[PDB]
RNA sequence: GUAUGUCUAAAUGCUCUUAUUUACUAACAAAAU
RNA sequence: UAAGUGAUCUAGAAAG
């Protein structure tokens, strides 16, 4: 009952903010910070925004010939912009090639656009969390507010004065962004909301810490494997790999390479083999996490792509932990199990195939 | 100033992530954090006497222990911990485990159970 | 109160909890309460309505 | 991605491989000896 | 109050870790009886 | 059918326990349960606008 | 309510692991149908 | 032939 118990609507609750995270307390209110710490331990909200930074950035980064942008920069904001809920910056500049006819100030989700208003060579992307709560639960209205009081006043850090204003309550896991947009952007940048939503590893590790806080829950089988029935065996092990070496000077180079996602159909042989570039692995941080994450995406497009009739029933996984990921993104196909396995099975040894390798290898792209 | 403190002051400059690092970097220099034996208040469950100087020490009296882990786990999943205490007269280190099969405990060259 | 013979609803009769059954009731209220100060919200009210019930 | 043997060829191939997997067993986790066939299924399939 | 060690992890007559320590019994038992089953099947085998 | 003087035992049941029973009057084998209120659970949920609401 | 007391001369960067905690404190409070 | 007007307590911080 947090979300009733700490909310906006109070008598005389002195709002201090909580500590390293944008969860205020209207009040001492006693077990609930703790709960709110435990949640948000190890600077949790940080990494949630600058995860959504990071992913929007990526998104930017593929769509970036489609929508005319010359640059996609993320700006070296100050640690606490992420919580810090009275000033704000813009995270991702974004430069044009051509001159943008943009909309006037917007809602996200609205059919009717007229983009004759504004016009601007370059934008800003600001992503806001939020913790919700019983009175102020509405994300949309929140963000709408923010954009009238940051754009306008003196100087609110934007080097445009043309932006959009992404914005994710964390407690209610509504999002709705609003500003300033050109054409095509906004379905395309919705579509990457809900994505997002669905699984960006931060989020996800925030819902379980929240779940785990309420205490809310929801050999001899081989020959089961090949039945009538359609599967998948799935490996992750080859996805992030690199190789090491010492230059002459001494520095030991740990150059990622180009890996595979084997995905293994035992009934008709075929090997759905995405190969992943080394481009992916451009400025990250939590390699392994990340990694997994990827697949898990990889093997729910692959899923979508599938028809009905060529849908598998029991997505077989290799490894222990590659299951969480993919039941994530696998919501959208409920019918659909995720089944885990004792047998350390041989699929690692893909790469160990002479063709496969030579393929992987011979890769400039997502394939 | 409230043992219910909301909210630490931070300085101006506080890059939460670098000064965790900083931290780690002066975490194996550090003299405490990097040691066993980490204190602890503890009663004792078995009700021992002291081997050396056979001081009976009672049922649920109040020591201020040393936990250390024990690196041989039980099983695989469950850790089992030496709990030091010393003996009130004289200072002999007596100490138990805690092996988990039997719900209970077990004495470490420390003194016996009766 | 009916009359056995004629089956007649031949008198009434009104009730009130008596005063003592009302001062017990409080007394197990304020017993529930005191004594409380931990307890599990959720055992409390349990206990509420235990006594509520009875 | 694979030679195309023959059948006999494509059997031969595969009880060598099974030597190979036995033997290079043997070499690291210094076994006695395989029981039986049914025991090194375990070995074969699961690891 | 009383019995102290009652409101500490390590202790093993501790509810939870008592709780704890048999789920890792019943999993570790379970996939012992598993390979016990195997291994009898393959002692008639043989 | 054996348990005869029941009622009267579980009455001066006050004067051998610490905490007694709040049901001292009913007894659940000899009477069966002289209430039943899991229509009143189903109701409140509802009167608080619905699970969506709540 | 997170006790306490004595004791005191004037290698560098690197990264990788997490859906956790060798976690600690008990001064605080203690019941059923 | 005439119903249905109004009365609305509260409200958190420390130490123990
Ligand atoms: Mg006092």
């Amino acid at each position: 009952w947090s979300p009733t118990i700490n909310r906006a609507n109070v008598y005389v609750g002195f709002l201090v903010q909580l500590d390293l995270t944008g969860i205020f307390l209207h009040g001492k209110i006693p077990t609930l910070k703790i709960s709110l710490i435990q949640i948000f331990r190890a600077h949790l909200w940080q990494k949630i925004h600058e995860s959504i930074v990071f992913d929007i950035c990526q998104i930017l980064d593929g769509e970036l010939d489609v929508l005319q942008i010359e640059s996609v920069t993320k700006e070296t904001v100050h640690p606490r912009k992420s919580y810090k809920m009275n000033s704000s910056a813009a995270d991702i500049t974004m430069e044009s090639v051509h001159e943008w006819e943009v909309s006037k100030p917007s809602l996200l989700h609205e059919t009717n656009d007229s983009f004759k208003g504004l016009i601007t060579n370059k934008m800003w992307f600001d992503v806001q969390l939020r913790y919700g709560d019983y009175d102020s639960h509405d994300i949309s209205r929140y963000v709408r507010a923010k954009f009238l009081d940051y754009t306008t006043d003196n100087v609110s850090m934007y080097p445009s004065p043309t932006g959009v204003m992404i914005g994710i309550d964390l407690a209610y896991n509504m999002y709705d962004a609003y500003g300033n947009w050109f054409n095509g952007l906004k379905p395309l940048i919705q579509n990457s909301m809900r994505t997002i939503m669905k699984a960006n590893p931060a989020l996800y590790v925030l819902r379980e810490r929240i779940r785990k806080g309420l205490q809310i829950y929801q050999s001899s089988n081989y020959a089961e494997l090949f039945n009538n029935d359609i599967k998948l065996f799935v490996d992750d092990t080859n996805v992030y790999r690199v190789t090491v070496h010492k230059t002459f000077e001494g520095n030991v180079a740990t150059k990622a390479i180009n890996g595979c996602i084997f995905t293994l159909n035992p009934k008709t042989g075929h090997l759905f083999l995405k190969i992943i570039h080394t481009s992916v692995w451009a400025g990250q941080k939590r390699l392994s996490q990340l990694a997994k994450w990827k697949t898990a995406e990889e093997v729910s497009a692959l899923v979508r792509s599938l028809p009905k009739e060529e849908q598998p029933k029991q997505i077989i996984v290799t490894r222990k932990a590659m299951l969480d990921p993919l039941e994530v993104h696998m919501l959208d196909f409920p019918n659909i199990a995720i089944r885990p396995t004792e047998l350390r099975l041989p699929f690692s040894a893909a790469m160990s195939i002479d063709k496969l390798s030579d393929v992987v290898m011979k890769a400039t792209e997502p394939q | 100033s409230e043992r219910k403190a909301i909210n630490k002051y931070y300085p101006p400059d506080y890059n939460p992530l670098e000064a965790e690092k900083l931290s780690r970097k002066m975490a194996k220099k550090l003299k405490t954090m990097n040691k066993s034996h980490a204190s602890i208040r503890l009663m004792t469950p078995f009700s021992m006497r002291c081997l050396e100087c056979n001081e009976y020490i009672p049922k649920s009296r109040k020591f201020n222990g040393k936990k250390e882990l024990l690196k041989e786990k039980y099983l695989d999943s469950i850790k089992i911990y030496r709990l030091t205490i010393s003996c009130p007269r004289c200072a002999n280190s007596i100490a138990f485990r805690t092996d988990p099969g039997n719900s209970d405990y077990v004495m470490e060259v420390g003194g016996v159970r009766n | 109160l009916v009359d056995e013979r004629t089956k007649q609803r031949t008198a009434k009769a009104y009730l009130k909890v008596s005063e003592e059954e009302i001062k017990k009731f409080d007394s197990r209220i304020r017993g529930i309460l005191m004594a409380s100060g931990s307890t599990t919200f959720t055992k409390v009210a349990a206990k509420w309505n235990t006594s509520l019930i009875s | 991605l694979w030679p195309s043997f023959t059948d006999e060829q494509w059997i031969t191939i595969e009880s060598q491989m099974r030597d190979l997997i036995l033997t290079e067993y043997g070499r690291k986790y210094n076994v006695n000896i395989s029981a039986l066939t049914q025991t090194e299924i375990k070995d074969i399939i699961l690891g | 109050s009383g019995d102290l060690n009652l409101l500490k992890s390590w202790n093993p007559k501790l509810m939870k870790n008592r709780k704890k320590v048999w789920e890792t019994e019943q999993d570790l038992i379970t996939e012992q009886q598993k390979l016990n089953t195997r291994l009898k099947e393959i002692e008639k085998e043989r | 059918a054996y348990d005869r003087g029941h009622r009267i035992r579980r009455e001066f049941k006050q004067y051998s326990l610490e905490r007694n029973s709040p049901f001292w009057w009913t007894n659940s084998h000899h009477d069966g349960k002289l209430w039943n209120l899991n229509a009143y659970r189903t109701d409140v949920i509802q009167a608080l606008g619905g699970i969506e609401t709540i």
